């Protein structure tokens, strides 16, 4: 099976009070329960980035100025 | 309206848009999910969104208690849902409401109701 | 429609029931052909009477 | 050799031990920037609705039609 | 090893090597109970089950052994003994 | 033993023959339903993994699983050929044995037999 | 004895007597049927069971005409085949074209019988129409169609004979009979749930489930009923994460084709107020937290308190399996402890009975034995809200026996007469050493049923030593062939936790606890738990336990986990998962062995198959699955454990009192269910529906 | 050819001889409600955003505490 | 072509949660759920189409 | 094949249909192998000619079934 | 008639271990001799000694193996790969299933305790 | 549910318009079928043009693969 | 047309002489190879060895 390779655990709180159970063993329709904002995503960092955490179901934000230069990240 | 988010944070969102149809506030089912609930669940595919564009129908549950109740001289009332305008069937199975007791009573596919002429 | 399948009076389906009329699957293994040729057939017979004919039967069972 | 499957494919389809889905699936990696077999995931979970069998038997016995020349032969009764 | 705290019994029911240990049981039983009278005794039958007596001492270290043997003698000996072997 | 071991040709995966259990089992008879013909089938299926089983969707809702044999379901003649098969295959199992109605005596005159004592309960019918 | 016939050409033998349809059911021969049912009473009013005999001119009914030797049987030919296509066309005469909103669609028996033996087409097309019928009222469980009825008349039988509720009825003549109370009236029974399963048609349904799903969506687990040390088994029906019903499954020496109300309707409690995640109490609030901070925090607790040998205290609840216990026990004593402890009224304390011998409270007369009972005495128990189901045996056997029933408690509307004697122990020895007592005396299978109520006294020692007195005194109770002396349990975790030595010392039992560690235990009471012991309740819905609780921990439900439960005689079945646990929920002795490893011990099993071994290593009989064991220590015991330890005990003269005050609401999972606290408003004697006043 | 109205759509594409603007009165659809008309939205704000009309199935415990009297 | 949920006349909508779509469905593009309304109907609180699924039968 | 199983005759105006509309797919598999032959062969013109035939015959295969293409409109029975 | 391709092998079921024994090693020797080969068709981003690792560690996977024909079926299933692999049928993305060990390390936490598991909810 | 079939097997075969086009179906009493393989006419002609092309010139297999009229979902099904 | 005329044929019937020509053909084979042939069957114009 599939592993979340980036939680250590399953239940996890914000330090804003929310509770994030991750859903699935960890593929492409798991999710962790976790939304994220990546203001670069369109870059070269950004797009390994968004690729490591969208992996496991991480909900990516991604602000965009070019429309064309963010389809790779969908 | 203004939803609290699990974040913590505020989602304003206008009354037209909270109901859950244009004729009816409230949600008619146990496992029915509010529009605030569905908001404050999935506000980030709703957030640079046109709400007035989004499929708002018409709720059946507040239409059919604005028709009126048909009458009856008998203990049986048959109901047949068709067009009578154009051919073929286009209606629902035919159903046999009893109506002796005191109140109204609906078919099962339609929600037309029957008395017995009292 | 067609008139012996509409009919309302004198139509009972167990008389058009083709599918529950099925034809079976003969099978004849090495056993039942010897016994159709040691012995006969329904349509030839060459098998004795009685309970002789039965387990002369038996014997190529 | 196989002439139906994926080139690395493991496993025989049609075996009733197999599923429907198989055991693995694939996606693009723009990390690797490569397609990768990855095991299975579905949004959407196979429904099989074979419980719905009817209960009932629902066609008898067929009808013989052996010809008389392939019947063994009943023996007279005496 | 402070005290025997539970002492547990398996056997057959009509097995030939559990007589013995039926034995015992049906005669001991309340003398090992007053001997040990802070103990939790427990006879726990089964059809199939070889005879075999388990001991649990403290922080639930436990020992067994088992009790094929020929006599209510050599029962009650090799159960001295588990008690004893803390 | 001597069973031969066709898991190493199979080409499935290890995990079916390292951690998973299956049950072999007859489809009880439905008490919704008096017919029988689900039932005479030995049915082979595959026990629930917790975390893979089934999980909500955040999108539409659907129900999602990891576990790629959740809807399997072989079906056998006889506990004894099922039984060859799991081993075969390396598949640890449980035999789920069947029960079966008891016979007992029905009779309609039962229905008015004499009391001669007190009515031990009013029969409607 | 057995007679001689032939059906189809296929020669079948049954006894003498027997009706045709059981012949035909032994030789694999399939016949219709509408209003036959094995365990009901026979009606022969559906006529769809005709068939063919050589003897009679006309067709005869299988269900009714007895078997006789030599008769010829067919089930093929032209005058069945149109006997029953007439009358599935005069059965569907009337029917409504409900199938669409019909919740026995898909699992109808008339739509597969007209599929089969009947015609395709219909050729009623009368102006005039079909008859209507309205709709009854009968309760909040079962929700009535009632112009689906095709008068079989089986919840007739049914709550007539097998449950004691004469208040449904058939009334009117002929084309306007109608099946109901005459009257507004509720079907005010503890078993209503099985008309549900008997009618053929959609007229009696489900109604918490009513348009919740179809057969075919439904993954069907063959699993066990906790609610009840019955050890009911059952067929739990699920739509993914989602338990939508739970229906019986035949087990004829457990409960026999029957369910009460509370197995089948407090499914809806699985799926409101459960417990998802961990909880930690930072004051009057509880504030969620990870499973590494909340097992952090019990260490830490463990070691802030130092807890010295009997202050560390386990308690187990019901519904609870015996992995979860063994588990909790093997850490309790790793932790130096002997203080395992049940939630009774006096679980502090270990039970009258003793545990030594398994004899001493099981139902040693097997479930089955009462259809054998000449006499029965019932000593402090209701078994109508206590075993239901074994109520419905008793009476079983009270319809078609001579069999005379006493007992000694509250006096009990029960379905069979019952002859009641007294409430106190007096009236108990005075029972059993005047005439009641040669009543059991002369019988050839004597039953004494003693309920747990009585173990949830101080004064049981007092019970349980008169009871064992007579009964090594009277051969009749306690043979080689057959033990009287049987202990009914309400609740399905404490035959397990008796078997595995979950009972605590007297070293223990004065302790004053400083952890209290309580395993889906929701009937403590605020006053065994003190103010300031750290408490740690682990379960699966939020209903009292964790109310009190420092520290929450979520886990599995009967319908989440492959669980072993040993019912009352001592049978021991195994679950099987319908689903996985909600959220963050784990698996219960996954969680004990995770806080062992988080404090200084560590159990010695990792898997399901090494807990089965430890299983194996406390008792055998936890893994002899669905055996009933005989015992050879009867004298033995009753002169051990009842009747040896209990004479320095004194009687009260506080009468016996109901063990339970609501045979609804009586677990988290039912007093977490909507549908058992409507059923607990209504279903009330009070209420002038429930009480039919002749 | 989403902003023709439907009725028209029909029309153009040869289904039915008549427009609805010569449609008889009694072959229109009775409606209970207003008629909105709303074209394809793709590429807009105005996209569908599909939702679960549903709620969890699992309800969860709201925490409250009761005090050891 | 694209699908729809019709009405009645009434305004009432006409389906009944009877799940033959669902089950006949090659694709297994439909989902439903449904449970007893307040008026005390059947009627669906869940009906989706996977139009990616969907044959177009 | 699920026919023969059955044991169930077709009627006589389905067998009509059933040959009519088999023998005009079989027009429209012809003209789109010979004139896709011509094509890779090098003839581009009977290809754009035999397809509006084409569009003739679906239009009738849309008006028995409503798919262009993909009618299930022969099924067993 | 229809010709085999370039390294393909009839089917032929030994009835003796000690000529699958040789058959076995000169699949062996071939599958060495060709990793340059399957380093230079499907752009490889590691060693011909780490092929060959690999290749050793899928033919010491069966290696005890008694049963003759289970050890014939994997015999022909290896030329099978074999032909697969020299002959550029498979691609880069089916040839690198074998190596998911050169892949870049999937993250921090991968259990090999109990309690890791459990946090997890693998135990 | 569906209509069951009986039990049984049929290979039946029709004149397709690639050519002999069948279907070998298995019932098992059941709604649902036990075995179905589907006689493909262009998988046998594929297999046949290594015998058919062997000697030839590019642009003749161009036309072999047109006259063997070559879709591939029933190649390859 | 005013009313359509269908006949109710059994459509094994049509079969019933090849059945016993595929019958008789099948035991010349399992005569002449009885090494061989196991068995054979026969279904609706359909011979199987
Ligand atoms: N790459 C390197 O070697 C190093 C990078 N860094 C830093 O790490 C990050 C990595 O970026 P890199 O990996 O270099 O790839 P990029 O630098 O190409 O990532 C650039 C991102 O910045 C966004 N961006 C730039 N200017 C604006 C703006 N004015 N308004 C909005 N968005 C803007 C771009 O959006 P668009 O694509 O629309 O322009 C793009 O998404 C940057 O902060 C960079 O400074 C530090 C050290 C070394
Ligand atoms: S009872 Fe059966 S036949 Fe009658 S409406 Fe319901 S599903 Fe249909
Ligand atoms: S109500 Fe249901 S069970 Fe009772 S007679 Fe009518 S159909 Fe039978
Ligand atoms: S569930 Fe499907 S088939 Fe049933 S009424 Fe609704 S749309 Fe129609
Ligand atoms: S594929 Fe389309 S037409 Fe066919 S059943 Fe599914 S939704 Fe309906
Ligand atoms: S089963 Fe005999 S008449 Fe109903
Ligand atoms: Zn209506």
């Amino acid at each position: 099976m599939n592993s979340f390779e980036n939680l250590a655990q399953d239940v996890n709180i914000t330090r804003s009070g929310k509770t994030l159970i991750a859903k699935g063993t960890g593929g492409r329709s798991s999710r962790t329960g976790y939304t994220a904002t990546v203001f670069g995503a369109n870059g070269f960092l950004g797009s390994y980035l968004t690729a490591k955490l969208a992996k496991h179901g991480t909900t990516v934000v991604v602000p965009y100025r070019e429309e064309m230069a963010k389809r790779h990240l969908k | 309206k203004s939803i609290i988010s699990y974040n913590g944070n505020t989602i304003e969102i206008p009354e037209e848009y909270t109901k859950q149809a244009p004729n009816r506030d409230s949600t008619w089912a146990p496992a029915q999910a509010s529009k605030t609930e569905i908001y404050k669940n999935n506000m980030v595919r709703f957030e640079q969104k046109d709400l007035s564009k989004q499929p708002m129908p018409y709720a059946g549950i507040e239409l059919i208690a604005q028709q009126p109740v048909r009458f009856v001289h008998g203990n049986t009332a048959v109901c047949d849902g068709a067009n009578h305008n154009g051919p073929g069937a286009q209606g629902h199975p035919k159903i046999f409401i009893n109506v002796d007791a005191p109140g109204s009573h609906a078919c099962q596919y339609c929600g037309t109701r029957y008395e017995k002429e009292h | 429609s067609s008139y012996p399948t509409n009919d309302i009076a004198e139509n009972p389906y167990w008389k058009r029931d083709h599918r529950r009329a099925y034809p079976q699957t003969a099978f004849f293994d090495q056993k039942t052909v010897t016994g159709l040729l040691e012995l006969g057939s329904e349509a030839t017979p060459r098998i004795a009477d009685g309970e002789a004919g039965t387990k002369a039967l038996a014997n190529i069972a | 050799r196989r002439i139906m499957t994926d080139y690395g494919f493991e496993g025989h389809p049609l075996r009733k031990d197999f599923p429907l889905t198989g055991y693995t699936e694939v996606r693009w990696d723009e990390e690797k920037r490569r397609v990768v077999y990855e095991p299975l995931e579905l949004t959407q979970a196979f429904r099989n609705f074979s419980a719905g069998s009817t209960a009932w038997e629902p066609v008898g016995p067929g009808r013989d039609d052996r010809p008389d020349s392939f019947k063994l032969p009943t023996p007279k009764p005496e | 090893s402070a005290a025997l705290r539970e002492i547990r019994f398996h056997l057959c029911q009509n097995g030939s090597s559990s007589a013995p240990l039926r034995q015992f049981v049906k005669n001991q039983i309340g003398a090992f109970q007053k001997a040990n009278p802070s103990t939790k005794v427990l006879v726990r039958e089964a059809n199939g089950v070889k005879p075999i007596v388990f001991a649990r001492f403290d922080h639930g270290h436990e020992s067994k052994i088992g009790l094929d043997v020929s006599s209510e003698k050599e029962v009650a000996e090799r159960v001295k003994s588990l008690i004893e072997a803390k | 033993d001597n069973v031969p071991a066709h898991e190493i040709v199979s080409g499935a995966p290890a995990e079916l023959s390292r951690n998973r259990v299956v049950r072999i089992y007859q489809q009880a008879k439905p008490a919704t339903q008096s017919g029988e013909y689900g039932t005479f089938a030995w049915r082979l299926d595959w026990d629930i993994v917790d975390v893979a089983n089934r999980w909500e969707n955040d999108l539409i809702g659907w129900q999602s699983s990891g576990d790629y044999m959740q809807a399997t379901q072989m079906k056998f003649t006889s506990k004894e050929s099922a039984i060859k098969f799991a081993n075969k295959q390396g598949w640890d199992f449980y035999i789920q044995e069947p029960h079966h109605r008891k016979f007992r005596v029905k009779q309609y005159a039962n229905n008015f037999v004499h009391s001669y004592g007190k009515l031990k309960h009013i029969r409607t019918k | 004895a057995e007679i001689e016939l032939t059906i189809d050409g296929h020669k079948v033998s049954i006894e003498a007597g027997s009706a045709l349809i059981q012949a035909c059911e032994k030789a694999g021969v399939t016949v219709p049927r509408y209003c036959y049912h094995d365990k009901l009473a026979i009606a022969g009013n559906c006529r769809m069971c005709l068939v063919d005999v050589e003897r009679a001119p006309k067709p005869v009914a299988s269900c009714a005409y007895p078997v006789a030797p030599g008769m010829v049987v067919r089930t093929d030919t032209e005058r069945v085949k149109q006997a029953r296509e007439n009358v599935m066309e005069m059965m569907l005469q009337n029917h409504p074209l409900d199938c669409p909103v019909c919740d026995q669609g898909g699992e109808c028996d008339l739509q597969d019988q007209s599929m089969r033996y009947g015609r395709d087409r219909g050729r009623f097309t009368e102006i005039t129409g079909k008859r209507s019928t309205e709709d009854k009222n009968i309760g909040p469980l079962v929700k009535t169609s009632m112009n689906r009825c095709i008068h079989c008349t089986r919840c007739v039988r049914f709550a007539n004979d097998i449950a004691g509720a004469p208040e449904l009825g058939s009334s009117g003549r002929g084309n306007d009979m109608q099946i109901g109370t005459y009257l507004e009236k509720n079907l005010n029974t503890e078993l209503s749930g099985n008309v549900i399963d008997l009618c053929p048609v959609g007229a009696l349904t489900n109604k918490p489930y009513a348009f919740r799903a179809r057969p075919w969506e439904l993954k069907k687990t063959e699993s066990i009923d906790v609610m009840d040390a019955v050890g009911s088994n059952i067929r739990i029906d699920s739509k993914g994460v989602e338990v939508m019903r739970v229906i019986p499954r035949v087990h004829e020496d457990v409960n026999e084709e029957w369910i009460n109300d509370k197995s089948r309707f407090a499914c809806d409690g699985l799926k409101t107020q459960r417990l998802t995640t961990p909880l930690i109490r930072v004051g009057d609030k509880f504030v969620n937290a990870t499973w590494d901070d909340a097992l952090s925090t019990i260490a830490k607790a463990y070691q802030q308190k130092a807890p010295k040998g009997d202050e560390f205290k386990a308690v187990a609840g019901a519904l609870v399996e015996v992995e979860s216990m063994v588990a909790l026990k093997d850490m309790t004593n790793a932790l130096g402890s002997e203080n395992t402890t049940t939630d009774t009224p006096n679980g502090n304390s270990a039970p009258a009975h003793g545990i030594t011998f398994r004899s001493n409270y099981l139902f040693n007369s097997s479930i089955a034995g009462i259809e054998d009972a000449d006499a029965i005495l019932l000593v402090g128990t209701n078994p109508r809200r206590e075993a239901a189901v074994m109520n419905a045996r008793i009476r079983k056997a009270w319809l078609r026996q001579e069999l005379e029933i006493a007992s000694v408690g509250p006096t009990l509307d029960a379905t069979f007469d019952v002859a009641e004697l007294g409430n106190t122990h007096a009236d108990l020895e005075k029972a059993l050493s005047g005439e009641f007592g040669e009543v059991l005396k002369n019988a050839k299978n004597p039953l004494i049923i003693v309920g747990s109520g009585i173990t949830d006294r101080e004064d049981a020692g007092a019970f349980f030593n008169t009871i064992g007195k007579f009964v090594e005194s009277t051969p009749s109770v306690l043979n080689e062939n057959w033990n009287g002396y049987n202990v009914l349990q309400r609740s399905a975790s404490r035959a397990g936790a008796y078997d595995i030595g979950f009972t605590p010392s007297d070293e223990a039992s004065k302790t004053t606890p400083k952890m209290v560690w309580l395993l889906g235990a929701d009937e403590v009471a605020a006053s065994d738990i003190p103010a300031d012991a750290f408490v740690v309740y682990q379960g699966h819905n939020g209903d009292v336990g964790a109310q009190f609780a420092d520290v929450v921990l979520p886990g599995a439900a009967y319908t989440e986990k492959a669980g072993t439960y040993v019912n009352t005689e001592g049978r021991s079945q195994i679950s099987r998962a319908a689903t996985g646990p909600p959220g963050g929920a784990r698996e219960d002795w996954k969680i004990l062995r995770a806080v062992s490893e988080y404090l200084g011990v560590a159990l010695p099993y990792e898997d399901a198959y090494e807990v089965r071994d430890r299983l194996a290593e406390i008792s055998p009989s936890l893994v002899r699955y669905d055996l009933v064991e005989p015992t050879v220590f009867g004298d033995v015991a009753v002169q051990h454990s009842l009747v040896g330890p209990n004479g320095s005990v004194t009687p009260s003269s506080a009468p016996l009192t109901e063990t339970i005050e609501n045979f609804y609401m009586t677990d988290s999972i039912s007093r977490s269910s909507p549908t058992m606290a409507k059923s607990s408003i209504a279903f009330n004697k009070d209420n002038k529906k429930n009480q039919a006043f002749a | 050819m989403s902003q023709v109205e439907p009725g028209w759509h029909f029309w153009l594409g040869y289904g039915v001889d008549t427009a609805p603007c010569n449609t008889p009165k009694e072959k229109l659809p009775i409606r209970a409600y207003p008629y909105k008309f709303q074209p394809n939205y793709t590429g807009t704000p105005g996209a569908f955003v599909t939702y679960n009309t549903l709620k969890p199935k699992i309800s969860a415990w709201e925490p409250v505490t009761k005090q050891r009297s | 072509g694209e699908h729809a949920l019709r009405r009645y006349p009434s305004g009432e909508e006409r389906c009944i949660a009877c799940k033959l779509c669902e089950a006949i469905c090659p694709a297994l593009a439909i989902t439903i759920d449904a449970e007893e309304r307040i008026d005390g109907s059947r009627r669906t609180t869940k009906y989706d189409i996977d139009m990616t699924k969907c044959i177009y039968c | 094949a699920v026919e023969k199983l059955l044991n169930v005759e077709v009627p006589l105006r389905g067998k009509y249909i059933r040959t009519m509309f088999g023998e005009i797919t079989r027009v429209l598999n012809h003209l789109m192998s010979v004139c896709s032959h011509a094509m890779d062969v090098g003839a581009l013109t009977p290809f754009l000619w035999g397809f509006e035939e084409r569009e003739k015959l679906m239009e009738f295969y849309e008006r028995v079934s409503g798919a262009r293409l993909h009618a299930a409109y022969v099924r067993p029975g | 008639a229809i010709i085999a391709t370039a390294f393909a092998e009839t089917v032929k079921f030994s009835g003796s271990k000690q000529e699958l024994q040789k058959r076995t090693l000169a699949l062996y020797r071939q599958f060495l001799r060709g990793a340059p080969t399957f380093a230079d068709l499907y752009e490889v981003q590691f060693s011909i000694p780490t092929i060959r690792t690999k290749i050793r560690q899928e033919f010491e996977r069966h290696r005890f193996v008694d049963d003759l024909s289970i050890q014939n079926v994997l015999y022909a299933k290896g030329h099978m790969e074999y032909q697969e692999c020299i002959n550029f049928w498979k691609q880069q993305a089916q040839f690198l299933k074998y190596f998911p060990e050169e892949d870049d390390i999937q993250g921090r936490h991968q259990p090999s305790n109990f309690v890791d598991k459990f946090l997890k909810n693998r135990a | 549910k569906g209509y069951s079939v009986p039990p049984g097997e049929t290979y039946t075969a029709i004149e397709a318009p690639k050519g002999e086009m069948g279907v070998y179906v298995v019932s098992d009493g059941s709604e649902r079928p036990y075995k179905c393989k589907i006689r493909a006419p262009g998988f046998a002609h594929l297999g046949a043009f290594d015998h058919i092309a062997r000697g030839h010139f590019l642009p003749d297999a161009v036309a072999i693969i047109g006259t063997m009229d070559l879709v591939f979902g029933e190649v390859d099904r | 047309v005013d009313e359509v005329y269908e006949p109710i044929v059994n459509p094994a019937d049509r079969y019933l002489q090849h059945v016993s020509d595929l019958h008789q053909y099948a035991k010349y084979i399992m005569a002449a190879l009885p090494k061989y042939i196991q068995g054979f069957s026969v279904w609706k114009d359909e011979l199987t060895l």
